[PDB]
Order: C-alpha cells, then structure tokens, then sequence
C-alpha cells in the first residue's frame, strides 16, 4: 500500500524542486530534503510495522507487502511491488543515501539546480523501484529508467575542471554499458516469459508465476547469463567495470550523484532476488565461474587501486574488490554468507559513502586530486583527515566497523562451502588494507610536495560534518551490533538459500 | 599530544579485549585493534616519510598473520561449529577422534 | 466488381483527397493564394481522417478487384493522413519564405497522401504499383521544390533516376510474377503450386527484383546508399514527408503483400530479407558514428529503423503479434520522425534564400530555443529505444517478435545497432545543451505539433495499452 | 604493468571495431550517382543469386 508512494514520492519531490525554483534558488533543495525525508520516514515506518524480526521463512514468495496494478494487460503486466526484509533493507539505504546527497549538494546555488534536483529525485525513484518491483517488466523498466538522469548529471552537472568531451565521453560508456547489458537482461526475461507462454498458456510478467517454469538445460543457462551479463555490468563485475572509475572520475564535484545512482548495490539484489531463485540449477553450475570472477575482481581492483593517481577512482576500485566479495557470497549457496553479503553491502555503501564526500570536501578545500599534489595534509584540516582515517580503516576490513562483520560471513560461508576461493579471498583482505594504507599515507601524511597543500585549509562546515558523524556512527553500531539488520533480512534470505538448495 | 595519548589509550583497550574474550572472533576484534594502534603508534612522527613505511610494513605483516589467524578460526568454526575457547577443549577430541588433520591445520595457522 | 454505395462510402478518405486536390487546384486557377490554398489542403486532410470513422462504420470488405478496406486500411490510412498534416503544418513557415510559388506544395503533398492511402489500402500488384509511383512522383517534386538550391536540385535529380530504375526492376518484376502465376491479386501469387513446389524459379526471381524496389523504397541495404544524401538536400518538410509517410504507406503495402501472397512463407525469401535486415541494422546504425549533419544522420536512422520494421516483418508467418509489433512501432516511428524533423523544420524555417546553407547547429539550442531542445532531446530518446518512449515499446515489440521465432541473428543485431544508436542519438541529445556562440500563429501550429508529438511519446511510453489496443483493433482479414 | 587498465582496453576493442568499420562504410557514401545505379544493381545480382541458390 505504501510502496507506490514510497516511489511516486521522489517523483513528485523532484517534479517539485522543478517547479518552485521560481520562487527562489534556494528553494529546490529543500524540496528535496522534505521529499528524501519523507521517504525516509515511510521506510522507516515500513521497518517498525513490518515486524521483521519475528517473521519466519516460509519459502518464496513471501512479502511483509504487496501491490498489484494491471499495465500492459496484454502482455499480462503489472505494476507489482512488494516488500520483505532485504527490499526493505536496501530501500532505508536508498533514503538515507538520498538524504546525505541532498544534503552533500547544499551550496550549490547554481541558476538551473531545480534540474539537478529534479534529475536526482528520479534517480532515487528509479533505485526504489528497481528495490521494490517484482514484475520482470516493471523491474527492467526502473533499472534501465535510472540511468537517463545518471548520464545527464555526468555530462552536464560534472566535473567542471575536466573537459566536457571527456565528461560525455564517460557518461556515454556508462549508459552504453548498462543499457546494453539491460537489453540483454530483457531478452531473457522475454525468452524465459515466451517459455512459461508455451509450457502454460498465460500472459504473464509476475516473479512468482516465472519461478515454476519448466526449462530444459541450456535454456535456462542462456537465460542466467544474460540476468548476469546485466549484475555484472552493474555490479562490476571484471572486466565489465569500466564505466565505474569512468563515471567516478567524471562524477559532478559535490559527490552527491555517487551516492545517489552509483554506490547502490540494485545488482548484487537482482543476483539474489531474480539469478538465484529463477534458474537454481544453472545458477549452480555458474557458481564456480561467478566465485573466480569474483576473487579476479577482488585482486583487480586491489592491483588497480595501488596503482591509482586519483583518489575517486581508488575508491572505485575498492568498489570493485567488495563488489567482487559480495559475489563470492552470492553463488555459495549458504545463509551466513548472504547474510555477510547483506551486512557487506550496506556496510560497504557506507563507508563508501563517507569515502566521497570526505574527497568531495578535500576537493572543495584544495582544488585537485592527484597524490601527487597531496602530503602532510593532516596539520592544515581541523576535521577531515581523521575522519578519512577512520573510512579507509572501514574498507580495509578492521573490527569495530561493519565491513569486517560483512567479509567475515562471507568468508565464513564460503569456507563452509568452498575453501581455496575463501583463502586467496582474504589474501585480498591483505591487498585491501595494502591499498588503504597507500591510499593514507600517499594523501594526508608525510611532506606537501605542491603549494596548494603547503597553506591552512579552512574546517569543514556543521552539516558535512554532522552527516560525516552520522555515517561514522552508523558503521561503528553496524560494526558492534549487526544484529537488528540480521533479523531484519533473516525471512528473505532463508526463503531464497532454501528455494536455491532445495531446488539442485 | 592528545593524538597520542588517544592512539595509547585505544591501544589499552583493545589489548584488554584481546585478553578477556572467550571467543575467538572477540579476540580477533582485540587483536585488530591492537594492530591498528600499533600502525598509528609506529607512524607517529608522520612528517618523515620513512616512519610511514615503517608503519606500512609492520601493518602488512601483521595482517598476513591476522590473515592466517582468520585461516584458523574458519577451519575451527567449520569443524566445531563454535568459537569459544571451552567449547573447542569440551567437543574437538570427540569430533577429531577420526581424523586429525583439520585440527593440525587449524593449529597451524594459530602459530 | 462493380462499385457499390457501400463501396463508395468505403472509398471515403481517397474521394476526399482526390476532391480536395481538384479544389485546391481550381482555387489555384482563380487566384494564387498561400493561406486559402494551405488551408483547403489541411481541411481536405482533416476532413479525410474523420471520414476515417465513417468507414469504419462501414466495415471490412473488398472494393475493387483491386482495394480491400479493413482495420489494416485504417490504421495506415490514418498514420499517412497525420504525416501529411503535419508536413503541411511544418512547410507553411518554410515557404513564407519562398520567393517563387508556393501552393504546388500543397497539391504535391495532397497527391502523396492519395498515393499513401491507395498503398493502405492496396490488394493488387496494379494498386501496389501504382501507389508507389503515385508516393515518388510528388516526392520528386517536392525534394527538388527549391530547384535554384544546388543541395535540393542535385537530390531530387539522383531520387528521380534511381527511383526510376527502382520502379523499371519492381515492375520487371511484377511482370516475372504475372507470368509465373496468371494473376495479379495479392492472394493468388502461388495458388497454381503444391505439394512443395513452392520456390519456383521464376516467381523466386520476380519476387526478388520487387525486392530490390521495394528495399530501395525502404532504404534497405543495398539500396539504402541515397537516404542520406536525399534526405539532406530535400526541405525539411520534404524529409519529414519522407521519411514517415512513404516509409509507412510501402511497409503496410509489403506487410499486406508477405501477408496475403502463399509464397511469403517460402524460406529463400525469408532468408534473405533476414540478411537484407541484419545488414540493413548494422549498416544503418554503423554510419551514423560520425555524422555532425542531422539530416544525414536521421536518414541513417531511417535505415536502422526500417531494419528492425523488416525484423518484425520475418516472423509474420511464425507469430501472431507480428503485423501488432509493426503497427506499435510504425506509430512510435511516426511520432518520433515527425518530431524529430519537425524541429529541424522549425530551425529550417522561413527558407533564408537558396544561396544560404541551411546549417542546423544544434549545439547549445537550450539557450534559446529551450522547448524545442526538449522536443528534441524527447524524441532522439525516443528513437534510442531508450524506455518511457514509445519507440522503447515498438523495440520491445520487436525484441519479442524476434525471440518467438528463433531469429537470434536478428536480435543480436538490434542489441548492437541499439548500442551504436545509443551512442549517436545520446551525442546528439547532450549537444543539445552544450555552449555555442516565428511571430506568427504557424510557426506555434508547428511548435504545438512537435510539443503534441513529445508527449504522445512520453504517455504513450509510460502507459502503452492504449496505442495496444488501438493496433490490436485495426485486425485485418485472414 | 595494470596501472593502465588493460581490461578496460579489451572490453574497449569493440568501439574501435565499431569506429573502423563505419568509417570504412562511408566511403560508399561518395554522392555518385553512376555509383549508386550500379550499387543497386549489384544488390539485384546478390538478391537474385541468393534466392538461386537457397531455391
Ligand atoms: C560479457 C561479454 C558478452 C556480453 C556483452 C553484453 C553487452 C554489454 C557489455 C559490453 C559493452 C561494451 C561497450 C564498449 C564501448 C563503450 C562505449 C564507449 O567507449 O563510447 C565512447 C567512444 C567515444 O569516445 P572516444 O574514445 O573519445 O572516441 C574517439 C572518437 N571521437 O565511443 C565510440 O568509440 C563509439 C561507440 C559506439 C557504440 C558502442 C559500441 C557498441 C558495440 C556493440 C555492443 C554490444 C555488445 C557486443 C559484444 C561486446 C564485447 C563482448
Ligand atoms: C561489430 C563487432 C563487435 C560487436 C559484436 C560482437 C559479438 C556479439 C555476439 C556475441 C554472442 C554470440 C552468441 C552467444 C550465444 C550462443 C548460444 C549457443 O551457442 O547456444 C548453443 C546451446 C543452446 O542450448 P541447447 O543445447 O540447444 O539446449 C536445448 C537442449 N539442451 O547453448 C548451450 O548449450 C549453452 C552455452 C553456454 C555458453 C555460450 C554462451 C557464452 C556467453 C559469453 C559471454 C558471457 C560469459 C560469462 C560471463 C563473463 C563475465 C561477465
Ligand atoms: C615466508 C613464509 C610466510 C609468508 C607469508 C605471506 C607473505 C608475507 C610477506 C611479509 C612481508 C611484506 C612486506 C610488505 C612491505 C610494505 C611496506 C613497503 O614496502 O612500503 C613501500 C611502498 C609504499 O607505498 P607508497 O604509497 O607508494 O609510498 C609513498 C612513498 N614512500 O609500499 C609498497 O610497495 C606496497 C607493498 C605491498 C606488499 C603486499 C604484500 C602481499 C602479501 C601476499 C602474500 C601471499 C602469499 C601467497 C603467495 C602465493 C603462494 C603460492
Ligand atoms: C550481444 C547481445 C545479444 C546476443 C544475441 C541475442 C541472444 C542469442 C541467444 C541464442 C540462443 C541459442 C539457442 C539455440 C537452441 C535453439 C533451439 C532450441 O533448443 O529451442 C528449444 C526451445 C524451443 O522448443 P520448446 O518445445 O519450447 O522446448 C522447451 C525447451 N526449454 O527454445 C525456447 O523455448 C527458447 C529458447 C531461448 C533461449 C534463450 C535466448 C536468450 C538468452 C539470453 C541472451 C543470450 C545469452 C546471454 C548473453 C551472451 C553473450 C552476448
Ligand atoms: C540500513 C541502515 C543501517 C544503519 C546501521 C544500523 C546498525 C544497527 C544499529 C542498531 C542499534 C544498536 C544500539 C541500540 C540497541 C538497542 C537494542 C534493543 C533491544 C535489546
Ligand atoms: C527519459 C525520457 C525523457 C524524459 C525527459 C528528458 C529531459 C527533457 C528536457 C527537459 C528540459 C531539460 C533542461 C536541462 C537544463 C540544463 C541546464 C544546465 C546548466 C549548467
Ligand atoms: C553483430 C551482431 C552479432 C549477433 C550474434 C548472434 C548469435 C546468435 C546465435 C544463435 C544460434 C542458434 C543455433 C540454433
């Protein structure tokens, strides 16, 4: 019942932000934060009325909600939402990293930032119903909506001191890449719909209908793969990744539309919600191909974050060695590690997300990027260079902060169920922390060696840091007390381990 | 001077988390707080460029050994199915009463 | 078979133009006249479309031992009588401009629409053959219209003599077919073969010199050589004519024929429209890379777009949505054609003088022309198959097609012609709003229109059950 | 020897395949006319030969 305003309220806050921009400049980015607030609030009610924590699994399909609405009769499509435990999970993510985007993008009192909110409200509403649909064709819809104002902010809100035709250059493979591996995802959600036509008779888009769907073997290994060519262009997944330190580096200045489009795992949700429980037996035998891949990714990104003079696209790349963890976790086929995955994930957007707005403030302070131009930069800022100590402690895997609790599931599990991808996985915990103190020493400590960073920086302000600290708070209680998020997801993830092992 | 006795004072408290765990994940949260107070300690003087690879360094072979330690404790969690240090002295001689070899591995990466 | 009163009121939309056309002439003949003349023209139209209703009031059957009237005949009859409107609506701020006369346009754009409607409503070789010349004659004028332009006079001569040779290869082989069969109906041609002996030599070589015609006809490769060329030196109003309404009118005409004729379901000929299609997509969408001239890069897409219509077109015997998935995405086309080609009118407009480039420059239109840039940036979204569009939905339509019948060739070519497209389109639609350095109700008329096309597209894009529906109640007869 | 992305250049390969093989195919694009009836009617022969042969 909530759900359809849960995503039609980001879409009439931004139609908001549009139309008063009249009244004032200053006027849309309240809007903003009104409407990201009040979506926060309704997950937020959503998680207190939903009594996760009491529900038991009882195998899929089981949703804490649902709406059905016909759209496309014809064709027997629906706009269906429904909401259990990780939707929910994902979707208070969604709104909480709506709200630090809104808030990150304060001072920008630029003539067309009505546009610019308008344009990330409908990218939070995309995000929120590719969460929340569990209709093949709503869920494509949404997946391949949210990236039209994805490119539009990199091409025209960008990086203003790169050039404009490396700005498009970037946001053009970004949006090729995923609308490509989205036409794919649709191709086989349109093979695997015209196989339930034929075994059946019926129209239909419904998740539930498509799980009982009898296909021969080959088929159903066609039609995984192109769910996962799409997870793994969106995951990344190597050498599918790209785009990712490419949009990154071309990302607008505050670091908003990061958080807004880019560092929410909607892939790795699709991998457990729609690869697993559709194709279990393909998924399956899939699954030694998606862990080495995984393990790749994790090293590629550690290698390739090493190697990097620029501090957006380190983090990119530690994007793609924790993506590359979570999909390890994905394709065990053990509760632990999907609850690692999950804990992982939210963990890993967090850190992540204080990771770029900490260098979207460096950036504001100093006006570059390059570590070349950065050393001794912890006795010029009050605030930041402790606080950034503090994230790249996070996403190296330390105690005390959620990602370790997130990799240790997950490498629990996956020993349970596959042991050589488990220790060569945390000998890449030993190159993540190797990155991390390069990645430290590198930018704030030692000697300046440029001008830029040899003069006092002024602090950073009260609402950067007040959202710095919000973010700090959160992975420090995820990290301590992960369990309230545990028996939050605990249903959906019995019900899609037990439909994926009890289905081999 | 506040740095410092911050950095001391986490230190203090990590190795006392370290000693009064009953479990080996608590322990290891001891034990990679005691190896993040000692990077931040060692790189104190961070002016000088070689105080941080020093800092590197001990931080890097400190996590290949916390690496192993993590080796031991997935290899006792997968046959014990617990991590408390009572539990594994009550139920490893009845489930190692066969084979002994994933006890000798675990003991193995403990070292 | 005589023409009955029943007949006649199913001829309502032809009588109409035909009438309008010697209306307009006679009003011509009396005294030159711009606005009478144009208006006469689009109240002819009009009056057509609504006449539309009453024959749909009159139901289905055959008039002529040539016509057949159905769902089919009003679906294209009505998508060719919008194209015509809409290009009179965009010439009229074009030839304000015109220092010589202007209301041959209107009668060439009246005769065009009657050929249009004949090729909706065809059921013969004589009326498809007619209907295609009675398209390209008028086209022939209104390409090379402003003749004192080197541009528009050196495309209408190279659409003159390959057109013409077009129609000597399409009528030889019409003449092949005859000769094969005995009968010049649609349904007749392969009715004298059985028991598999379908892919008679001569019917098989007939066909195929109908298919050279009709694949230029189609900009279809390898004919497709002049879409570029033609489509940039003919007025915009002419590219907007050409590329929806004979575009249309010869796709239902082809979709009528493969439909009704027994030796469509022959498998050489599917064969080879399915490469004539691949290479069509691949071409269309490979050439338009590095195109900084709009109107080159329409035509190119044109191409591309009339090869995912010949995709959908392959499976018309295998599935039974197919002739629905060309309908879907001939309406989106339409409206994105028409949007598209009516901003570029609509920057084309008044006709500045025949030694004067009519350069576009698109780049930085926001800043000036802040409507118009969103019309525009809407419909090269639109024609990306990108989704809230409608031309997502006729892509939709033909992804779906395509995967019944097992043509994954096929679809993996319109994956990759999506993403180069996806490419091109996207470039255009951020130069839109980079940085560069009217006053009359007919310019709003087309800035209305285009607006009207944009959000057609969008709804219809959101919600597409209607136009569904619509398509789906245009059944024509089995 | 990965500080340059190699990945990222192979999965690159296939728009400088792309890039080449349109400008390849606009040469085609001469604006002859004498070109473009005898492109037409190496069209018929293709046409006329594959239907010939799968016949
Ligand atoms: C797991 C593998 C199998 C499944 C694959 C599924 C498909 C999705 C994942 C792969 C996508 C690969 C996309 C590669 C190109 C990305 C777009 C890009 O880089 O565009 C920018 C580039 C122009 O930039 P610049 O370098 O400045 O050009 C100089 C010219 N002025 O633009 C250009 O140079 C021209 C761009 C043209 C359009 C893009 C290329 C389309 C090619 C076909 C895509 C379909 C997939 C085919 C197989 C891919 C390889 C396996
Ligand atoms: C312009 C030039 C550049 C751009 C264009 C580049 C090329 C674009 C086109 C690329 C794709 C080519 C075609 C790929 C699909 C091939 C399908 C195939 O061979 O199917 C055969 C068989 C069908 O199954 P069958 O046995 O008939 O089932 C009935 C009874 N079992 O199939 C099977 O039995 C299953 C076969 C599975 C393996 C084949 C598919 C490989 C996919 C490769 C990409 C993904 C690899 C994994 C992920 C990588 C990291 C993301
Ligand atoms: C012998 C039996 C037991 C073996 C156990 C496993 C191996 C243990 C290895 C222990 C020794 C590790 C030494 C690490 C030193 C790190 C400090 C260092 O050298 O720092 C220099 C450099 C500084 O980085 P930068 O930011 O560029 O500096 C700014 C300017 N000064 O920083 C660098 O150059 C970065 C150095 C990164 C080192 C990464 C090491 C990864 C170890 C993986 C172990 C894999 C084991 C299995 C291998 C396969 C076996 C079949
Ligand atoms: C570059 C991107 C685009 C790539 C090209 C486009 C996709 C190419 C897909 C190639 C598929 C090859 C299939 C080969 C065998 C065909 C004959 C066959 O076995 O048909 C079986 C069946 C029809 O017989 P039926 O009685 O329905 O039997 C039910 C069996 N389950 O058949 C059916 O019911 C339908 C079978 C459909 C199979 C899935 C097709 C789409 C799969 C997703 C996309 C391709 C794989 C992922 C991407 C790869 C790399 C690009
Ligand atoms: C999806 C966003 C997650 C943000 C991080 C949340 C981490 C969990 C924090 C839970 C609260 C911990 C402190 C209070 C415990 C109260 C326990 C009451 C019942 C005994
Ligand atoms: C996804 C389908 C299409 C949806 C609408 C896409 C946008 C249409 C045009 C709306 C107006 C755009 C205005 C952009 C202003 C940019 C200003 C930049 C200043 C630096
Ligand atoms: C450039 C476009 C390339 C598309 C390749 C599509 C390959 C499809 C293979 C289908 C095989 C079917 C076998 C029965």
């Amino acid at each position: 019942m909530l759900l359809p305003w849960l995503i039609l309220i980001p879409f009439i806050g931004g139609f908001l932000c549009w139309q008063t921009e009249r009244f004032g400049v200053k006027v849309p980015r309240w809007i903003a934060l009104i409407t990201m607030g009040l979506t926060l609030a309704l997950s937020l009610q959503l998680w207190l009325q939903g009594g996760y924590s009491l529900t038991q699994s009882a195998g899929i399909p089981q949703w804490q909600s649902e709406f059905d609405m016909p759209w496309i009769p014809r064709f027997g499509i629906s706009i269906h939402l429904a909401i259990d435990g990780l939707s929910l999970l994902m979707v208070v993510l969604t709104g909480l990293l709506g709200v630090l985007a809104v808030l990150c993008s304060w001072k920008e009192i630029e003539k067309y930032q009505g546009f610019f909110h308008l344009n990330l409200m409908w990218i939070l509403g995309g995000v929120i119903g590719v969460f929340l649909a569990i209709d093949m064709f709503l869920f494509f819809f949404f997946w391949e909506m949210m990236l039209v104002p994805m490119y539009f902010l990199i091409a025209l809100w960008g990086h203003k001191a790169s050039d404009g035709k490396t700005r498009i250059t970037a946001a053009t493979k970004f949006f090729i890449y995923t609308q490509a591996s989205g036409l794919v995802m649709l191709i086989a959600i349109l093979a695997l719909v015209f196989v339930h036509y034929n075994a059946t008779g019926v129209w239909t888009f419904n998740y539930e209908e498509l799980l009982n769907t009898p296909m021969s073997s080959g088929v159903e290994y066609l039609l995984m793969l192109g769910f996962f060519i799409a997870f793994a262009v969106k995951m990344p997944v190597v050498p599918l990744h790209g785009w990712l330190p490419d949009a990154h580096s071309q990302a607008p200045t505050a670091g908003s539309v990061d958080l807004a489009g880019i560092l929410l795992k909607t892939a790795a949700y699709g991998l457990l919600r729609f690869s697993l429980p559709l194709f279990p037996n393909a998924s399956a035998e899939f699954a030694p191909i998606a862990m080495w891949l995984g393990v790749i990714g994790i090293f590629y990104g550690a290698w390739m974050a090493f190697a990097q003079t620029d501090i957006k696209r380190l983090i990119a790349y530690t994007s793609v060695s924790h993506m590359g963890f979570v999909l390890i976790a994905i394709y065990t086929g053990s509760q632990l590690a999907y609850q690692g995955a999950v804990i992982q994930m939210i963990a890993h957007g967090l850190s992540a997300a204080g990771l770029f707005i900490l260098c979207g403030q460096l950036y504001e302070r100093i006006h570059t990027r390059d570590m070349r131009m950065m050393g001794g930069l912890w006795s010029k800022m009050k605030w930041l260079p402790a606080l950034s100590l503090f994230f790249a402690v996070a996403t190296l895997g330390m105690p005390g902060t959620g990602n370790f609790v997130g990799e240790f599931m997950i490498l629990f599990g996956s020993f349970q169920v596959v042991p050589v991808i488990t220790v060569i996985s945390t000998f890449g915990l030993v190159f993540a922390s190797v990155y991390s103190l390069a990645m430290l020493h590198r930018a704030y400590f030692g000697k300046a060696k440029s001008q830029i960073a040899s003069q006092e920086l002024p602090g950073m302000s009260l609402r950067e840091l007040f959202m710095i600290l919000l973010l700090v708070v959160l992975l420090v209680l995820l990290g301590f007390y992960p369990q309230p998020i545990l028996d939050t997801s605990h249903s959906a993830i019995g019900n899609i381990q037990q439909w994926f092992v009890n289905s081999v | 001077y506040s740095r410092f006795f911050a950095y001391t004072n986490l230190f203090i408290a990590s190795m006392v988390v370290l000693v009064l765990a009953d479990n080996l994940l608590l322990m290891y949260l001891g034990w990679e707080g005691v190896g993040l107070c000692s990077y931040l300690l060692i790189g104190f003087y961070y002016t000088d460029p070689k105080n941080g690879a020093a800092a590197m360094k001990a931080f890097v072979v400190t996590r290949v050994g916390d690496v192993f330690l993590a080796f031991a404790l997935f290899i006792l969690y997968n046959e014990l199915g617990t991590l408390n240090f009572r539990e594994m002295v009550e139920l490893a001689p009845a489930h190692f009463a066969d084979g002994n070899n994933m006890l000798m591995w675990a003991t193995l990466m403990l070292l | 078979m005589t023409i009955t009163p029943q007949n006649l009121i199913a001829l309502l939309p032809l009588l109409i133009v035909g009438l309008t056309v010697v209306v307009v002439m006679l009003s011509i003949a009396w005294r030159r006249n711009h606005f009478l003349n144009a208006t006469l023209s689009v109240i002819g139209l009009n009056a057509a479309l609504v006449s539309l209703w009453f024959v749909g009031q009159a139901g289905a059957m055959d008039v002529t031992p040539l016509m057949r009237v159905d769902g089919f005949a009003m679906l294209y009859t009505g998508l060719v009588l919008l194209a015509s409107l809409a290009t009179c609506t965009f010439a009229y701020p074009w030839l304000e401009g015109y220092n010589d006369n202007k209301d041959e346009f209107y009668l060439l754009v009246l005769i065009a629409a009657l050929g249009g409607i004949l090729l909706a409503n065809a059921n013969h070789l004589a009326s498809l053959f007619l209907g295609i010349e009675l398209i390209s004659l008028p086209l022939f004028g209104l390409v090379g219209y402003a003749f004192r332009q080197k541009r528009s006079l050196e495309a209408s001569i190279k659409y003159t003599i390959l057109s013409a040779a077009a129609s000597s290869f399409l009528l030889f082989g019409m003449a092949l077919v005859y000769a094969q069969s005995g009968d010049l109906s649609f349904v007749a041609l392969g009715k004298n073969l059985g028991d598999g002996m379908l892919n008679e030599p001569l019917l098989l070589a007939g066909f195929g010199l109908m298919i050279v015609g009709l694949g230029f006809k189609l900009s279809l490769v390898p004919f497709h050589l002049w879409t570029p060329d033609v489509y940039q030196g003919a007025p915009a109003p002419v590219s907007t004519f050409l590329a929806t309404a004979s575009k249309i009118a010869i796709f239902g005409v082809v979709m009528r024929l493969f439909l009704y004729a027994p030796v469509g379901d022959s498998e050489a000929i599917r064969v080879v429209l399915a490469i004539i299609a691949f290479a069509s997509i691949i071409f269309g969408n490979l050439m338009a890379l590095s195109q900084t001239n709009i109107k080159r890069l329409l035509g190119y897409s044109s191409i591309s777009h009339l090869g995912y219509l010949l995709v959908a077109l392959i499976a018309l015997q295998t599935g039974e949505m197919s002739m629905e998935a060309v309908g879907v995405y001939l309406a989106g086309y339409l409206f994105s054609s028409l949007g598209a080609f009516g901003v570029v009118s609509l920057m084309s407009s008044p006709y500045r003088g025949p030694d004067a480039d009519s350069l576009f420059s698109y780049r930085g239109l926001f800043w000036h022309r802040p409507i118009l840039a969103a019309v525009m940036t809407v419909m090269m979204l639109s024609l990306a198959g990108i989704p809230m569009t409608l031309g997502f939905i006729g892509k939709f339509y033909v992804l779906a097609v395509g995967v019944q019948a097992h043509l994954w060739w096929l679809v993996g070519a319109v994956v990759v012609g999506s993403a180069i497209g996806l490419y091109y389109y996207l470039r255009v639609a951020v130069s839109l709003y980079l940085h560069a350095p009217p006053s009359n109700w007919q310019y709003s008329a087309g800035g209305i229109v285009v607006l009207i096309s944009a959000l057609l597209v969008l709804v219809l894009g959101v919600w597409p059950q209607p136009l569904i529906s619509i398509v789906r109640l245009a059944m024509p007869l089995m | 020897l990965l500080k340059r992305d190699p990945l990222n250049s192979m999965m690159n390969i296939p728009a400088v395949l792309s890039r080449f093989a349109g400008k390849g195919l606009l040469l085609s694009e001469n604006g002859y006319l004498r070109w473009y009836v005898a492109s037409m009617s190496i069209g018929a022969v293709v046409v006329l030969a594959l239907l010939m042969v799968l016949r």
